């Protein structure tokens, strides 16, 4: 097929490349609409439907079946977020930040925002609780690196809030996910391993002040943790990265 | 701040032997070792493997192809273990010369051994493809891995099976040396004008770059939202948490549009798969349809003059 | 005869968008076919007919 | 138009330079101080590209090319029609790329999350800056930068590649290619595995992350894990960028012959030198 | 004081605040700019000590006569070669 | 009463009649165009 | 005969869309084959027949 | 005249910092535009 | 006319930011275009006028 | 009473008046500059 | 006619921004197209007319 | 009396009238410019 | 006839946006086609017609 | 009133007067620089 052309200089190669462009436009349409199964329809800044919705219409509903008798999930769901957010707009126009109306960390807004997940523990493939204290797992042991248990924990101001007393591990993926802190405040606390640095003398948490440690979102039980509790704890620390940054030295 | 790049403390319990969802357990080995130098980066368990009919057959055919390439090297070294080691990268098992066309009648040390080895290499990759399919089927999973592997195999087969047949000569297939197949790539671009002016070579590069860039972006995104239960990507697909939301809002605020937890993997799947799919198309058209991509670009208005 | 009931199975929105896109692309390609042929390129044909229009 | 969960994340704070002066959104886009600078740099560079195109003979967007100054200008500022437009665009490009990363930092600070994304993009920026700044400065002429054009910068890639014979024989180039190929393979496998678990065979419940560990352990004997695959993809892509930049930096600065002759250290080892 | 100035002093406190702020902005910009210029000048200086064959590489860009904006239609940077 | 689409039967009837009217208009215009083009430059 | 039961096994939406796509592509390739062959290229044939039409 | 009301919409601290940045950037544009012209470069 | 009602539609903070960005960008572009033309580059014109200024 | 920005009609009028004074000053300077440049080197 | 009812469909802010962007890009492109053509490049024309202005 | 934008019918009318005045002013300036350009360098 | 019921099926916002974009793109394509053809490029035509306008 | 910055009317006037003092000082120094350069190497 060399030198033999359709249409007067339109080749099998020209045909192939134009065919690819057509297919790729269709694939971009497909990919974009697949990626619209969360967060749509667009809202306005008062919780009502937005005037504009974009060139791409929403995809057809798709269902996920969940193992271990945890029902079905269909998306896009067209539902609005199932939590109230203690903000208030700073301008009558659009495109400007909304300001917290109370304590941003206690209310759960901004970088401290939590999503309303189900109040049940995430499960492993065998239907057991996926993240548990090692007192429950009981076959897990420290394999390498330094064990943080017994070390003092130091907040983002250089003050010690307590000691590491327990690790919470993921039994499916063999990982430590939380450090249980016993507080001199008087109670206990879970700290995400992703937010703690273990050193020889202490575990240092550079996101949360010592006063913040007095109010960390609690868990109902000390043998399992729900996805909602996980969201609240991790959101509290990630929000501290903004709302506690002034307590740092200097 | 802890960058989730390396694990701080490793932990280990009973070794995990796998899910049982229709896998023939007697084809799954039983021995795992736990290697902590890997546990700094990823999992420490060197787990069991599954070994059934397809895997055994694929390994036999591939190992025999490997062996035959090695034997050819030994023979062309004139038996010298010194030349064999000195030329481990510079030697190749080359296809038959052009005068033999597509016939199976070329001397054993001038393409015949190349043909035999190529046949067994063909057999093993197809059996490995069937393996990728059947391991998914035995667990009840979708077939995305096998489809993605089919795209890469398509580039492989246009390289040495489809295009040499359409050109009428085994002599255009790629040799089995480390340095000689790079020489083959350079020669291929040089004989077909310049392969930069091949639009499907351009599109293949775009998807290679984009797949590298996309997985820089996605790995960085997941690591950045790891403070939240971020890398548990499954279960964020069905129960959206703040990790998925903040990941979406980062890219929405940055570039004006975002993906979803499930859908970023479709983008990556398609960008990765389209690299060999589009590349194979461009090689197939080279020589068969276009002889000189430079003059073709000049005629099609994207090379000057 | 009774082809209408297809609208009970195929959603008219997708059908109409698909038909519009296909019809436009087909028309574009037929015109480009004719323009690339120097026997049906009306611009150059008129240039010749009217002595450089 | 906000996503149905977006409102609770649109709070003040996280900025680096100008406080609440630019702390607002335009549609989806966060602006901030570096959004102003990135928009200005991007607009000025695009608009100088268009102006340079106007001074040529084609409006075909595949033939437009802005060329670096000739070598005789060295590292000086060239007359604006003799390479100066290229230098203006290059400075605008650096300004916009750096502003884009700083804007990404501010968005990460507002949504309190790690800074991995601007870090990775900075690796991409470093590859670009190696191409247009670092290497031409060491060689002593801006004209060793690559011309800006959809298909003419490929002429640059070609000419520089064939200056050192076949560029394949560049060990850092080999390392970079392997990292590009491997990151593409890893993206394919990771996307495929996620999709297979989320989209099972018809009628089956959704698969668990145990099933996907099991799938790779069955297929290859090893599973890096969910956290591990993202660390791996990130570092693979970053290393590909860095070793590509080292590849090109070495050529013409510390190595000058055909790259094939570099391996003569192995081929001329004295025991098998003469064989 | 829920205002960065309240009493203000109306001519001197405001003037010092404004001088401090504008000088801070200009000074950080000056630091960044001169650091970058110094880095480039250092790279050029170092390149002066590379082997002489670092100055043998030919011009790597192709001039296509349709992008040649020098003033003359020749396909090259005129007045040099 | 299977409705993949939610239309009632008579809604499908009206929709089909309107669609057919539009189709026939388009086809008639194309027919006239082809006759004009064939007179101007015949291609069979 | 009794073939209607195939519509109990194959979803008509998928089958109809697939068949439409396949028929269109087949027709396009057959026309392109005819155009590429300079013995059935009707535009050039008519150009020759009417002396440049 | 009433231009002082600009400070009712834009906070003066931030504007002062931003203006320092902008003025230095404008200066560097002008200086190296001058360096680009052979007849106005003062280094040599 | 009564164009003042633009300020019931567009907020002044963002409008002023966008206006400043656009106006500075346009001024820089026009000056650059004049510098690139060898009939309106004032530095070289003055070079010629005074015999090297 | 349509108001997106939150202003009242009076504040919009006052803001527009000041804005127009700024714009007219800028345009007057630009006009003077263009007249000077046209005398120096006419471009039409 | 009664086109005002467009404002019942589209938000004025989005439409005005889109219109401004469109008009700016259109005006830029037309001027650049004129300047690239040496029949409507006013700078060079004035250079010729006034003997190097 | 429903609308996508939330504007009342009266608000849309005054909006449209002001917008039309603006468009007409823009167009009249463009028309004068085109007459000037056509007298100077006719393109038809 | 009674085509109006299309607005009962297709959302006006998307349709109007798509129509505007498509019409502008089509008009641009046709103008560029005419400018690319040196028999309908009106700038050079005028240049020849008025003897270097 | 229309106060985004939280200043009062009187604070804005005073800060504007200070800003004007600083800006005229900057412009006067710039004028001296331009006179020196123009004497040295005139660009018009
Ligand atoms: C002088 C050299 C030429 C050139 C000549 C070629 C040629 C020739 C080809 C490419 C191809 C490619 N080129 Mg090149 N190319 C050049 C310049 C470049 C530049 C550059 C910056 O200059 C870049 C980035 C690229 C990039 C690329 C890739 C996008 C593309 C391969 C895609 C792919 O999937 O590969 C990786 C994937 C594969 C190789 C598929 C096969 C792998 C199989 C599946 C492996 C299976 C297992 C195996 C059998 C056994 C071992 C396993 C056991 C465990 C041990 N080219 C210049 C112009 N290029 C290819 C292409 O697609 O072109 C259109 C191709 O054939
Ligand atoms: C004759 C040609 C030579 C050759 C000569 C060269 C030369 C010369 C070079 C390479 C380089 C590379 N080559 Mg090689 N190469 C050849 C053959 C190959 C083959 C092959 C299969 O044959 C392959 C796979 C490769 C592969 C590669 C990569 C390792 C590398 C390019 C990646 C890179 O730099 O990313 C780096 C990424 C970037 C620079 C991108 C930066 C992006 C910036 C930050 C953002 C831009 C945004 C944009 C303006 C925005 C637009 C806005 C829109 C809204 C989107 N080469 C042959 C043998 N190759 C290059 C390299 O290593 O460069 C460092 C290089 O210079
Ligand atoms: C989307 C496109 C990308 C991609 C996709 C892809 N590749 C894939 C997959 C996918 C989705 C798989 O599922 C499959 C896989 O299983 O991956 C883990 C595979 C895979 N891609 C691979 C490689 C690969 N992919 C490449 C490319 C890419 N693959 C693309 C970039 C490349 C490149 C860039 O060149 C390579 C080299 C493999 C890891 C794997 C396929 C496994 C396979 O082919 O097995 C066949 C087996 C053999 C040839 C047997 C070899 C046996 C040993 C030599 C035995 C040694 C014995 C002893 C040392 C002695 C030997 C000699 C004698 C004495 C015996
Ligand atoms: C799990 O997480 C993940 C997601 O999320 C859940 C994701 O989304 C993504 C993101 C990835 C995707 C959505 C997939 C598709 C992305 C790509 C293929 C990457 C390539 C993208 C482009 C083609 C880039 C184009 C976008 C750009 C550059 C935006 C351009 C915008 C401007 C130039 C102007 C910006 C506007 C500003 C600053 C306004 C300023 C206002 C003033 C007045 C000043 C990733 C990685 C992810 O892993
Ligand atoms: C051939 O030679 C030449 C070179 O090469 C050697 C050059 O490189 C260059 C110079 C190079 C460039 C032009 C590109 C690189 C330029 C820089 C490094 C400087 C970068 C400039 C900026 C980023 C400034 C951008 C400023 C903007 C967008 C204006 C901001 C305006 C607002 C935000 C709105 C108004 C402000 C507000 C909100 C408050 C109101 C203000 C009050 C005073 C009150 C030139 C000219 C040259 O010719
Ligand atoms: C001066 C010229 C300017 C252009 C020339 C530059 C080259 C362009 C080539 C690549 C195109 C990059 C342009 C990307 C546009 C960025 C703006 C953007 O995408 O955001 C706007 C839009 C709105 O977002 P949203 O409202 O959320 O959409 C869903 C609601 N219905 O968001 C969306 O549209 C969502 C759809 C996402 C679009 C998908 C992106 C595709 C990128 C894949 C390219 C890879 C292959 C490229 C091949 C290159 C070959 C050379
Ligand atoms: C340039 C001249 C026009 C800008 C001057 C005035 C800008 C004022 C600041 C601003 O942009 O306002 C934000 C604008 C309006 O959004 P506001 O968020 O409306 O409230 C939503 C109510 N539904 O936010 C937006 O919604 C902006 C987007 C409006 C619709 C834009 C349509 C696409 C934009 C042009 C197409 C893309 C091309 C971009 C540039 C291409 C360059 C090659
Ligand atoms: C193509 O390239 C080139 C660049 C050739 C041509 C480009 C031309 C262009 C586009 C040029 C753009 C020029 C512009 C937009 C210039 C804008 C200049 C401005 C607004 C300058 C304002 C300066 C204001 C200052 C310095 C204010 C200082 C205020 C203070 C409070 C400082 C405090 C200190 C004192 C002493 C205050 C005085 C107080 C008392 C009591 C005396
Ligand atoms: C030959 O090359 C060709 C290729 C050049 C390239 C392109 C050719 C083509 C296709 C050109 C097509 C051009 C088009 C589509 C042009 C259309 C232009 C339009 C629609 C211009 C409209 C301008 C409208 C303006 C300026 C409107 C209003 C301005 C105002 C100031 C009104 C203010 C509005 C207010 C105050 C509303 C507030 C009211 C209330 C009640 C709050
Ligand atoms: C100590 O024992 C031994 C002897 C181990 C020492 C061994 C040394 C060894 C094993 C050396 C091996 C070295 C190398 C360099 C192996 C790798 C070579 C490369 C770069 C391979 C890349 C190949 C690329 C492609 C596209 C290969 C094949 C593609 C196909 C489609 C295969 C099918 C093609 C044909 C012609 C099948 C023929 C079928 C019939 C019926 C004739
Ligand atoms: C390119 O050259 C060669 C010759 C290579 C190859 C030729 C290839 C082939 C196969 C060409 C023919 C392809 C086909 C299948 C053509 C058939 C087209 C058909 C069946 C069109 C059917 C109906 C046409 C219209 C225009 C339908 C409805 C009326 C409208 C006004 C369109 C928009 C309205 C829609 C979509 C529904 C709502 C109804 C109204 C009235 C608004
Ligand atoms: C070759 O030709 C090329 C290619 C150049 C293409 C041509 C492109 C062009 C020229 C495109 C268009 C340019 C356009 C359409 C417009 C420019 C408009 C301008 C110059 C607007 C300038 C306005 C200046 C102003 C408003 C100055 C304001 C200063 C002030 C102090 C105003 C203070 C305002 C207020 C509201 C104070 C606050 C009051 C209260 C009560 C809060
Ligand atoms: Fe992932």
């Amino acid at each position: 097929m060399v030198g033999v052309n359709f249409f007067g200089d339109f080749d099998l190669a020209s045909l192939a490349i134009w065919s690819f462009w057509l297919f790729f436009a269709l694939l971009v349409y497909y990919l974009q609409t697949e990626n619209m199964r969360e967060g749509y329809p667009l809202e306005n800044e008062d919780g009502g439907p937005a005037v504009n919705q974009g060139p791409f219409p929403l995809p057809s509903q798709k269902t996920f079946k969940l193992p271990h008798g945890r029902g079905e999930v269909t998306v896009p769901d067209y539902k609005k977020e199932a939590r109230d957010v203690a903000l208030a707009r700073t301008a009558v126009n659009d495109g400007f930040p909304h300001a917290p109306t109370g304590n941003p960390m206690l209310d759960g807004v901004g970088p401290a925002s939590w999503a309303p997940r189900r109040d049940i523990p995430e499960l492993d493939g065998h239907g057991h609780a996926k993240v548990v204290p090692m007192s429950v797992a009981s076959a897990f042991f420290v394999s390498a690196g330094r064990d943080p248990r017994g070390l003092p924990v130091i907040a983002n101001d250089m003050k010690t809030v307590g000691t590491v007393t327990e690790m919470w591990v993921d039994v499916a993926e063999h990982m430590v996910r939380y450090l249980e802190v016993d507080l001199a405040s008087g109670g206990k606390c879970l700290v995400p391993m992703t937010m703690a640095i273990i050193k020889k003398h202490a575990v240092v948490v550079q996101s949360i002040s010592s006063a913040a440690f007095a109010s960390v979102p609690q868990t109902k039980s000390m043998t399992e943790i729900s996805m909602l509790e996980e969201e609240k704890i991790c959101a509290y620390f990630a929000g501290g990265t903004m709302y506690c940054a002034d307590a740092k030295p200097k | 701040e802890y960058q989730n790049i390396f694990t701080q403390v490793q932990v280990a319990g009973k070794p995990e032997l796998g899910m049982v969802e229709g896998v023939n357990l007697e084809n799954r080995t039983t021995g795992t070792t736990n290697w902590p130098i890997l546990g700094w980066f990823g999992n420490a368990q060197l787990g069991p493997i599954y070994l059934g009919t397809l895997g055994t057959m694929s390994l036999i055919f591939g190992a025999f192809w490997f062996f035959l390439v090695g034997v050819s090297f030994i023979i062309q070294a004139d038996y010298s273990p010194a030349l064999f080691l000195r030329e481990l990268f510079r030697a190749g098992l080359f296809p038959p010369a052009p005068e033999y066309g597509l016939s199976l009648s070329a001397p054993l040390m001038e393409g015949g051994l190349w043909l035999i080895a190529s046949f067994f290499l063909m057999l093993s990759v197809l059996l490995w493809w069937a393996r990728t399919y059947k391991r998914a089927a035995d667990l009840g999973m979708g077939k995305h891995t096998a489809w993605a592997f089919a795209g890469a195999l398509w580039l492989m087969f246009v390289l040495s099976f489809f295009r040499p047949i359409l050109m009428g000569s085994w002599s255009e297939a790629v040799p089995y040396g480390i340095f000689p197949h790079l020489d083959w790539t350079n020669n291929f671009s040089l004989t077909h004008g310049n392969l930069f002016y091949n639009p499907f070579h351009g599109l293949s590069i775009a998807f290679l770059y984009g797949s590298t860039m996309l997985f820089a972006m996605h790995g960085a995104t997941i690591l950045a939202v790891s403070r939240l239960g971020g890398e548990r990507e499954l279960e964020q697909i069905v129960d959206r948490g703040t990790a998925a939301e903040r990941a979406a809002l980062f890219w929405r605020w940055t570039m004006g549009f975002n993906a979803t937890m499930e859908g970023i993997h479709r983008w990556g799947w398609w960008f990765a798969v389209l690299t060999p799919v589009t590349g194979g198309i461009g090689i197939l058209l080279s020589g068969t349809v276009v002889e000189d991509w430079s003059v073709w670009a000049q005629v099609h208005g994207y090379k000057a003059l | 005869s009774k082809f209408y009931k297809i609208w009970l199975i195929f959603d008219p929105r997708r059908v109409f968008v698909a038909q519009g896109v296909f019809l436009f692309l087909l028309a574009v390609m037929i015109h480009l076919m004719l323009l690339s042929n120097p026997g049906f390129n009306w611009l150059d044909i008129s240039g010749v007919k009217y002595e450089r229009v | 138009a906000l996503l149905s969960f977006e409102r609770k994340y649109r709070v003040p704070g996280g900025t680096l330079i100008g406080g609440n002066l630019f702390d607002f959104w335009v549609g989806p886009f966060y602006v901030g101080f570096f959004g102003v600078t990135s928009v200005f740099f991007a607009a000025l560079g695009t608009l100088m590209i268009l102006w340079g195109a106007s001074l040529g003979d084609t409006w075909n967007p595949l033939l437009i090319s802005i060329n670096p100054p000739p070598l005789e200008y060295g590292l000086g500022a060239a007359p604006l029609r003799e390479g100066g437009i290229w230098q203006v665009v290059t400075l605008c490009a650096i300004g916009a790329f750096v502003s884009w990363a700083m804007r990404e930092v501010e968005i990460c600070r507002k949504l309190g999350i790690g800074l991995h994304i601007p870090f990775a993009f900075s690796f991409a920026i470093f590859a670009y800056i190696t191409l247009v700044v670092i290497r031409p400065a060491l060689m002593g002429a801006w004209g060793h930068g690559f011309q800006y054009g959809v298909f003419t910068h490929l002429e640059w890639v070609n000419n520089v590649g064939y200056q050192y014979g076949n560029f394949h024989y560049n060990p850092l180039h080999m390392l970079g290619i392997s990292l590009f190929f491997t990151t593409t393979l890893a993206l394919g496998l990771h996307g495929a595995l996620i999709l297979s678990a989320a989209n099972p065979e018809t009628g089956k419940e959704m698969r668990t992350p145990d099933h996907e560990d099991t799938f790779f352990r069955d297929l290859v004997g090893y599973s890096v894990g969910t956290l591990g695959i993202h660390r791996l993809g990130l570092l693979l892509a970053l290393n590909a960028a860095f070793w590509s930049a080292m590849c090109i930096l070495a050529s013409g600065t510390v190595w000058f012959d055909q790259w094939v002759f570099w391996w003569d250290w192995w081929y001329n080892l004295p025991f098998w030198a003469d064989l | 004081a829920e205002k960065h100035y309240l009493d203000g002093a109306t001519k001197v406190g405001m003037a010092t605040m404004g001088a401090a702020a504008m000088g801070k902005g200009m000074g950080i910009t000056a630091v960044v700019f001169f650091g970058t210029v110094f880095f480039v000048v250092a790279l050029a200086f170092i390149g002066q000590f590379l082997p002489d064959r670092s100055r043998e590489a030919p011009y790597p860009n192709t001039i296509f006569q349709v992008n040649d904006i020098d003033g003359t239609v020749d396909g090259k940077y005129t007045r040099f070669a | 009463d299977l409705s993949f689409t939610g239309l009632t039967d008579q809604q499908a009837q009206e929709l089909h009649s309107v669609y057919l009217q539009g189709m026939w208009l388009f086809i008639s215009v194309a027919i006239v165009a082809h006759l004009a083009v064939f007179i101007w430059r015949p291609w069979l």
